[PDB]
């Protein structure tokens, strides 16, 4: 090979890609689907999908929740989170003839 | 020694020798020209892996094998396990018990 | 068919002169000859030309599209001032562009869609009470909020609810 | 001005430029 | 739901077709932006269909299996370029997928176990099959027998728990609770396998090593979480034995990290070090899974998330030096960074995902998993200090000795990195850095 | 990145982003005035990483 | 950038600064023991100069291979690529 | 304006606030449609004391206001500790003082929460927390408040 | 051309089988020395130079692999990790020996921690009263 | 290409001892003229003694040996372009067979030097065939 070889380079001689190495078409072709699949669906198109997801999760509306709660239980100034699931009076305790030798944790 | 000169002498003859057959092998064109990579071909490398890899063919359970299977993995294993059994226990007991306030407590996962 | 390797064989030239250690003990005259032609080989007389097809390949259409106007300001400043005094007022005029893009964006953010109380993800901005001195307006002060739904508001106290 | 090896960077060139 | 199951059931007949491998991986990659869509779940089971439904823990598990799969199509081009067995090899992969599918959107308990032990038979296939070393039949039958041998049990202690229940139903199964030592060791012992214990791993760095780049993949990034899965479904009401029982465990599992890291010091292969470096991750799953905290069970769901793409995009690493230096030795590959220098980039970028990392998703389930097992015991403390310091004394000494020094002598001539691989490594690191953005996403499960 | 510097680039970068700092620095100090932003990334348990 | 003749120049004026050396004897093709009366120790002294003089380190067995001037000035051609 | 610095910050404040001041009047507020968007509100359905073992269908309905009590009580306990993190910023030197009752306030929001959701674990359905304030109630009455009980 | 053909053997009981040994891993027979008959000891592999590592060897010796400073077909030491040039390897022996370093470190930190927490109750202080801040209920004076 | 042997002579042992004592002696005294009325007082030292027999040339090599490992300062003074220097190999250059694997528009910037190393190749070839071959 000499000089006016390398100064114009073949179009012959291709230099392929990672994912054929038998033909010029079947690289460009899977090169810009895999390109396309990945980056501009996988990666930018489904980020601001889930960019603009709404609340599956509650969180949201839990902070707005937990915003008008603190409003209004202050309000009320009864307690600003509740320490008991039911009310102690609902709840119908057993005696202590009922229960026995029970193990009561705490 | 006489006998020290002859031994590095045979050495070095065979360390020319296979210097001489790595210079043959190393810039080998056509192995170079076949534009698969790969490497030299070197006896003491794949000594090295099977060396590494295979060693259960080569064990016997003898005292010093226990020994060092007991002080290394076993004792370890059993002392950090007795010393987060006592110190839970220590510490559920308490809790149990009711030795510690509701607001005093440590990790609440507040 | 496909080469990875541009239809040339590859193969090492140099040898096993390119060692230092292997130099220094013991050298036939064809190895001279052959490191003396491997240094002489190794010099460049003349730079990289310019190929159009790397330019061409290491370039998407998109940017094309957005460097034209610039490289087009940079063409009408290329004889006043020559190609290096031409390309640096070119790229920092962009690059001044794109910071004041981002200065006004991130101004515009953090002042007019900063963090509220309906959502969590935004930028929460807490601001401390700034120092008056006298000279100021209002030198005898005390600290405005005391109650305790002033305190971290997030814009509730504005709330429609 | 001495021609340094360098292994090829036009693939990665091109990755950029494709991503 | 059905919309995936279908797809990939019609996506079976392009194997049949020739010239036909690089539009499954394309199809792939559209199911899993279709998947990406499809993102209405809370903690509670959603899309009821038939048997078949989802919540938070199994959306993340089926898009960790779409993207490990849609990658493992990409990073085997070996399989293309020779005339290996390219439509037997897009039928595994493709029957695998459906199958981890299906196992993760079980509503049931039985429907997992059946789908869960009908996965390791692709696993088999690729290993027997696509691997290069003569001891594929010692990493087949190792992985095969260990699970089968503590997973057989499991399937009486299943129809156990449905005899004295009724039901398979997970939320139903929930709602009881037992008292039972071997109940609890049937339903536990098959998953402490299924992901590495220190004593029970064994199947593990004989198996990634011996099996094929897929064979990794799928190995290391999804089929180390089917126990976690597992067991994230079974503790839940095994909690009072679990409880009693748990510090052997927690203890054998923290140990076995230090001691597993101090094992990656003394490894001279590529693929067997990130082989027992998923031993260590992983302990540190199981030490955080059995303290039953919230922050514990979101870490460690967080952390199984974060491992499959790291430590899946380091063995396709390991893969493509052994493509080209024909060894996976550590003492040959030697000095990459003056061979493949935009390749090192990839290197620094998945070894350090492995170890904490300042963006990744590993550092969120790391952080959120020591405070679980801080908050279990203060005796913690000194050795999770140990193992969190020797993964990074183990993880830089594979990036430090394959990607800086003096080059191996005695090398021929190789390819140059391509456009493939740098992709194949864009997607394992680039899911791991946009991730925290919406981590409430992938973490609280409950 | 051509037909340029890439260290006269950062050096002019840094030198703005300097003289930045510098000048808000000392707005600062006139009113010993204290900014923090936080951004969510994910709650529970009432703590926010 | 180097030369041989600068080299040349460099190693007969370090070993005709040697006071045990006379600068008639001295040639490029002399013998450091049979043609010049030097010690084993004088010969070390000489490699050290050398190796102060161009500043790198020589090995003893490349010290005890060097018995000209000439192989000097090879040898540190070798070490320093010059040809020219 | 008493100060160059001070002057020097309004001119580069008012640069600044001037064209995004002009892009949101001129360009974002025009052509903006009104809507409304509101604030969901939850009936509250029983809970898990007032139905029977064999029915899971109040099983799943009080574990779902149980989880949504639970994240609306991690957003008050959240807020109330936001509010000592605004007291100790806007109150800089004089912190000890002032932010005290807000302390106050949440040590007794991290005490309440502690007594219904605390020690419960990962899995924590509805009926957990009843069983353990039925032990909990159980305890107060035979042994006194924990904390000082036998 | 792979591991199960290549690989360490049987121990050699006899001298025949010491010498095959030897030729086989292209080794001198005098230098070949197997290692125990311990259950963690390996079998027919030689026992190379635990001396001191890679750093030892001479560098100034023309190697056919430069990195590792090994030949071609030399057999690599089992410790090869251990004693490589990164880890635990120093180029020259050590002056003292392993006790004295530490001895001496602990010996001075000993010292210091004791003459420190001594004197920790001993600070000096001008001639100064405590610091007169004000309160609406304690006064204080001037000396005008 | 002369190999190095490794058995070493008595004389070269004192050589070496005497290079390495030097060696310590201007690590030790930094002022040229200090070194070097030093080092005429260890060459005085060496030539006082040069006269004796083999086994006590042996021991007393020995003794040597001894002293200079215990007067061995803790930063001795290298070269820095050789090697154990401060900035040994700071550049690896990897082999030229990468310039093989370039693109063709890449090889397209320096083509007089591509064609000399195609030339160069052939000459490469026939002399492994007349070296090895
Ligand atoms: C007197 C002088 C007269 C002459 C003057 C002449 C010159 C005057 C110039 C003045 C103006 C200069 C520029 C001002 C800033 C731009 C304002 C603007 O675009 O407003 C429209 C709009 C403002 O909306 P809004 O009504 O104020 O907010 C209410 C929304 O509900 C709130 O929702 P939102 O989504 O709009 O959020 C607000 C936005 C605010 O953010 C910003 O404004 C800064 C960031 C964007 C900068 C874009 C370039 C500028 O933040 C984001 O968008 C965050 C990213 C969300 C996901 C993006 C997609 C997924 C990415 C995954 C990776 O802003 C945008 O749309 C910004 C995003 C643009 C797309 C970016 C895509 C990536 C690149
Ligand atoms: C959008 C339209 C409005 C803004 C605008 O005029 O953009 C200029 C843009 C074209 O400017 P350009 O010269 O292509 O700028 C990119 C260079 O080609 C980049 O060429 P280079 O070789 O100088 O690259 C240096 C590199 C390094 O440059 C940087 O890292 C940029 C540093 C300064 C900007 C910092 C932005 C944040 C500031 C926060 C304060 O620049 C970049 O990576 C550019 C993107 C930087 C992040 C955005 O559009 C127009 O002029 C009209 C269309
Ligand atoms: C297993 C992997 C499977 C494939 C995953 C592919 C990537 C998907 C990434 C989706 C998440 C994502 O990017 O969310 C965008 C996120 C979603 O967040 P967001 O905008 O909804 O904010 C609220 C969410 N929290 C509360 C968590 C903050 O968008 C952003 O954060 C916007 C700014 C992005 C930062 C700048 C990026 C460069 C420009
Ligand atoms: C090897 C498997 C793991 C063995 C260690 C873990 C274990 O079983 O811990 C339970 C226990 C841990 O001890 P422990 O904490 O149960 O002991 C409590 C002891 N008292 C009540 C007196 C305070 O293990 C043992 O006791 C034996 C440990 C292993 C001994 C050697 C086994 C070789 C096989
Ligand atoms: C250009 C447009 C996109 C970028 C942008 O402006 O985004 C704005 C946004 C914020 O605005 P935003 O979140 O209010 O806007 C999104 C609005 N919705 C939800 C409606 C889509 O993102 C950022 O500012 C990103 C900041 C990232 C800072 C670093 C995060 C990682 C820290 C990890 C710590 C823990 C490790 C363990
Ligand atoms: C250990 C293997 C032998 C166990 C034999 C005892 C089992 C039995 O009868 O349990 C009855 C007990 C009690 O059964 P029950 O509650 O139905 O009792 C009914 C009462 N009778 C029997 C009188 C009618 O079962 C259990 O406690 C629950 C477990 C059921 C499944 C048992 C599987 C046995 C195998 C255990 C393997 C554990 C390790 C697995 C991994 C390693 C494998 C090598
Ligand atoms: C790069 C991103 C932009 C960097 C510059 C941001 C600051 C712009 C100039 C400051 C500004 O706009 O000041 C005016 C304004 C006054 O706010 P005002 O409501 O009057 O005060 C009460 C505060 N609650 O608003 C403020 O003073 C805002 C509060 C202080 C600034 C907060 C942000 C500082 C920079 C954050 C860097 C990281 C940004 C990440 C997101 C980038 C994209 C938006
Ligand atoms: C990293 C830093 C990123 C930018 C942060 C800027 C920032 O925090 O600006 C906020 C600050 C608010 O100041 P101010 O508006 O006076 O206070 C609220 C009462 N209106 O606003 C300012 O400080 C604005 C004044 C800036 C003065 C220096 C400007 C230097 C050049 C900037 C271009
Ligand atoms: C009282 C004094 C306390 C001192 C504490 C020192 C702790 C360890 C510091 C790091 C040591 C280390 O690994 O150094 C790097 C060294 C690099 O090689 P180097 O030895 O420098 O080269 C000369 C030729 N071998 O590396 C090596 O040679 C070995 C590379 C692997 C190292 C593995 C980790 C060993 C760390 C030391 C054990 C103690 C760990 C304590 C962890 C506590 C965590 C809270
Ligand atoms: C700084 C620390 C220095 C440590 C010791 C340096 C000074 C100590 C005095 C000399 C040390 C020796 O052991 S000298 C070697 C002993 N042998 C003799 O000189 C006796 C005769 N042996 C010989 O063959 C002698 O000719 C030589 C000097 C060994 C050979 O060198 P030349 O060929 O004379």
């Amino acid at each position: 090979l000499t000089t006016e070889d390398f100064a114009n380079p073949s179009p012959k001689n291709w230099q392929s890609y990672g994912f054929d190495y038998k033909d010029q078409v079947e690289d460009r072709k899977a090169t810009k689907s895999t390109f396309f699949v990945t980056v501009t669906l996988c990666l930018v198109w489904g980020s601001f999908y889930w960019a603009y997801l709404p609340d599956t999760q509650f969180r949201n509306w839990a902070q707005r929740e937990g915003f008008l709660e603190l409003r209004r239980r202050e309000l009320a100034g009864v307690d600003l989170v509740s320490p008991n699931y039911v009310d102690p009076a609902s709840i119908t305790l057993p005696s202590d003839e009922d229960l026995g030798d029970t193990e009561i944790i705490i | 020694s006489n006998e020290e000169q002859e031994f590095i002498k045979r050495k070095h003859e065979a360390t020319l020798k296979l210097r001489q057959e790595f210079l043959k092998q190393s810039s080998n064109p056509y192995r170079h020209a076949t534009g698969e990579g790969g490497t030299v071909f070197d006896a003491g490398l794949a000594r090295f892996q099977a060396m590494r890899v295979s060693n259960y063919e080569h064990f016997k359970p003898t005292g010093k094998s226990f020994r060092t299977g007991l002080f290394a993995v076993v004792l370890p294993i059993a002392l950090y396990a007795w010393a987060l059994k006592a110190e839970r226990d220590g510490r559920e007991e308490k809790y149990r018990t009711g030795q510690v306030a509701y607001k005093d407590r440590q990790f609440k996962f507040i | 068919g496909a080469s990875e390797t541009g239809g040339v064989k590859p193969m090492v030239i140099a040898g096993r002169m390119v060692r230092e250690r292997e130099r220094l003990i013991g050298m036939s005259p064809e190895e001279r000859a052959w490191r003396k032609q491997w240094l002489k080989d190794q010099e460049l007389h003349h730079g990289p030309r310019k190929v159009p097809a790397l330019e061409l390949e290491l370039n998407n259409p998109i940017k094309r599209f957005y460097r034209a106007p610039l490289d087009k300001v940079c063409n009408v400043l290329e004889p006043v001032l020559g190609f290096q005094r031409a390309y640096t007022v070119r790229f920092w005029t962009g690059k001044a562009l794109l910071a004041l893009t981002g200065i006004y964006a991130g101004a515009y953010y953090f002042k007019y869609n900063q963090n509220d109380w309906t959502r969590k993800g935004g930028w929460r901005v807490i601001h401390s009470r700034k120092q008056c001195v006298p000279g100021d307006e209002g030198y005898p002060k005390v600290s405005d909020r005391s109650a305790p739904s002033d305190y971290a508001a997030r814009g509730f106290n504005e709330s429609p609810l | 001005h001495q021609m340094i090896i360098k292994p090829s960077r036009f693939q990665w060139d091109k990755f950029k430029d494709l991503l | 739901m059905l919309k995936i199951i279908f797809f990939l059931l019609f996506l079976i007949p392009f194997c049949f077709i020739n010239n036909m491998y690089w539009m499954v991986q394309i199809m792939m990659f559209f199911i899993s932006f279709i998947f990406l869509l499809m993102n209405n779940f809370m903690n509670y089971w959603s899309e009821i269909s038939y048997f078949l439904g989802c919540d938070m823990l199994s959306y993340g598990l089926i898009l960790l299996s779409l993207w490990i799969c849609s990658l493992m199509l990409l990073a085997s081009e070996m399989i293309n370029k020779h005339n290996n067995y390219k439509n037997l090899f897009l039928l595994n992969i493709i029957i695998l997928l459906l199958l981890l599918i299906l196992t993760f959107s079980s509503m049931s308990l039985f429907m997992f176990y059946l789908f869960f032990e009908s996965s390791l038979i692709p696993t088999l296939f690729l290993i027997l099959g696509w691997g290069y070393q003569p001891e594929r039949l010692q990493a087949g039958l190792y992985l095969l027998f260990y699970t089968l041998l503590v997973s057989l049990p499991m399937l009486i202690g299943i129809f156990y728990v449905m005899n004295k229940i009724g039901s398979m139903n997970f939320y139903l199964m929930n709602n009881f609770m037992f008292n039972y030592d071997l109940l609890y060791f049937c339903l536990l012992c098959a998953f402490l396998v299924k992901m590495p214990m220190f004593l029970v791993h064994l199947w593990l760095p004989k198996a990634h090593v011996e099996a094929p780049v897929s064979g990794s993949m799928i190995l290391a990034g999804i089929m180390l979480k089917l126990g976690g899965y597992g067991m994230l479904r079974v503790i839940s009401f095994l909690q009072l034995m679990n409880l009693k029982y748990s510090f052997v465990w927690i203890s054998i599992s923290l140990v076995g990290g230090v001691l597993v890291s101090l094992v990656c010091l003394r490894q001279t292969d590529l693929k067997a070090l990130i082989a027992y470096s998923s031993v260590a991750h992983m302990g540190i799953v199981l030490s955080g899974l059995l303290t039953m905290t919230y922050w514990g069970l979101c870490g460690s769901y967080t952390l199984m998330i974060a491992h499959g793409l790291c430590s899946s995009g380091l063995f396709c690493l390991a893969n493509v030096s052994y493509e080209r230096l024909g060894s996976r030795s550590m003492l040959i590959n030697k000095g990459l960074l003056n061979f493949m220098p935009s390749m090192t980039l990839w290197w620094f970028l998945l070894s350090s995902a492995n170890m904490a990392a300042p963006p990744t998703l590993n550092l969120l389930g790391e952080i959120s998993l020591l405070n679980s097992i801080v908050s279990w015991s203060w005796i913690s403390m000194i050795l999770l200090s140990f193992l969190s310091f020797f993964s990074a004394a183990y993880t830089l000494y594979l990036y430090s000795f394959s990607q800086h020094g003096k080059l191996f002598s005695g090398v021929y001539s190789f390819s140059s990195g391509k456009i493939r691989e740098y992709l194949l490594m864009l997607l394992h690191w680039l899911p791991l850095n946009l991730l925290i953005l919406k981590s409430e996403s992938f973490m609280l499960w409950l | 990145m051509k037909y340029l510097s890439i260290c006269s680039i950062s050096f002019v970068n840094l030198i703005s982003m300097s003289l930045s700092c510098f000048l808000l620095s000392l707005y600062f100090l006139l009113n010993d005035m204290i900014y923090f932003i936080e951004w969510e990334l994910v709650s529970l348990n009432s703590m926010s990483i | 950038p180097l030369s041989l003749k600068l080299i040349n120049e460099r190693v007969l004026l370090v070993l005709k600064l040697y006071d045990k050396i006379d600068p008639s004897k001295l040639n490029v093709e002399s013998h450091f023991i049979n043609d010049l009366g030097l010690d084993s120790l004088d010969h070390v002294e000489v490699i050290m100069a050398m190796e102060d003089e161009f500043g790198f380190e020589i090995p003893d067995s490349d010290a005890e291979k060097l018995l000209k001037p000439a192989d000097i000035i090879k040898y540190v051609a070798d070490k320093e690529d010059v040809y020219e | 304006p008493r100060s160059p610095m001070a002057s020097f910050a309004e001119s580069v404040l008012n640069v600044i606030d001037g064209p995004i001041t002009w892009f949101r009047e001129s360009i974002v507020e025009p052509n903006q449609q009104k809507q409304n968007w509101y604030h969901q509100r939850f009936r509250r359905v029983p809970t898990i004391d007032q139905c029977y073992t064999d029915d899971a269908v109040c099983r799943f309905e009080a574990d779902q206001q149980f989880r949504r009590d639970r994240m609306v009580d991690n957003e008050i306990v959240n807020i109330l500790r936001q509010r000592f993190e605004d007291c100790t910023l806007y109150e800089a030197p004089d912190h000890m003082v002032k932010c005290r009752p807000l302390m106050d306030q949440y040590e007794k929001a991290t005490e309440n929460w502690f007594i219904k959701y605390g020690d419960l674990g990962g899995y924590a359905n509805a009926k957990t927390a009843y069983m353990k304030q039925k032990h909990r109630l159980i305890w107060e009455r035979r042994h006194g408040p924990v904390g000082s009980g036998m | 051309g792979w591991n199960k053909d290549y690989k360490p053997g049987p121990y050699p009981q006899t001298e025949k089988e010491r010498l095959a040994a030897a030729k086989k891993y292209y080794l001198l027979p005098e230098e070949y020395k197997p290692y125990a008959d311990d259950g963690l000891g390996y079998g027919d592999y030689p026992k190379l130079g635990y001396g001191l590592g890679v750093e030892a060897k001479d560098s100034y010796y023309p190697w056919d692999y430069p990195e590792h400073k090994r030949n071609q077909h030399e057999p690599i030491s089992a410790d090869h990790d251990l004693y490589s040039e990164d880890r635990w390897s120093q180029a020259e022996p050590p002056r003292y020996s392993n006790a004295y370093y530490f001895a001496c470190f602990l010996g001075v930190m000993s010292g210091c921690l004791a003459l420190y927490y001594w004197l920790d109750d001993k600070k000096m202080y001008r001639p100064v009263a405590a610091k007169q801040y004000p309160s609406p209920g304690v006064k204080h004076y001037t000396f005008e | 290409a002369q190999v190095p042997l490794a058995i070493v002579s008595h004389k070269r042992q004192v050589c070496s001892l005497y290079k390495r004592a030097l060696r310590n002696l201007e690590s030790w005294y930094d002022r040229r003229n200090v070194y070097r009325y030093r080092a005429v007082q260890l060459r005085a030292r060496f030539d006082e003694n040069r006269s004796k027999d083999l086994g006590e040339g042996i021991r007393l090599l020995a003794c040597g040996q001894r002293e200079l490992f215990e007067t061995r300062h803790f930063q001795p003074r290298n070269f820095a372009n050789s090697a154990g220097g401060c900035a040994f190999e700071r550049e690896v250059i990897p082999p030229d067979w990468v310039l093989d694997y370039w693109h063709p528009l890449e090889k397209a910037q320096y083509p007089e030097y591509f064609a000399k190393r195609e030339q160069r190749k052939k000459e490469f070839v026939t002399w492994w065939e007349k070296q090895y071959g």
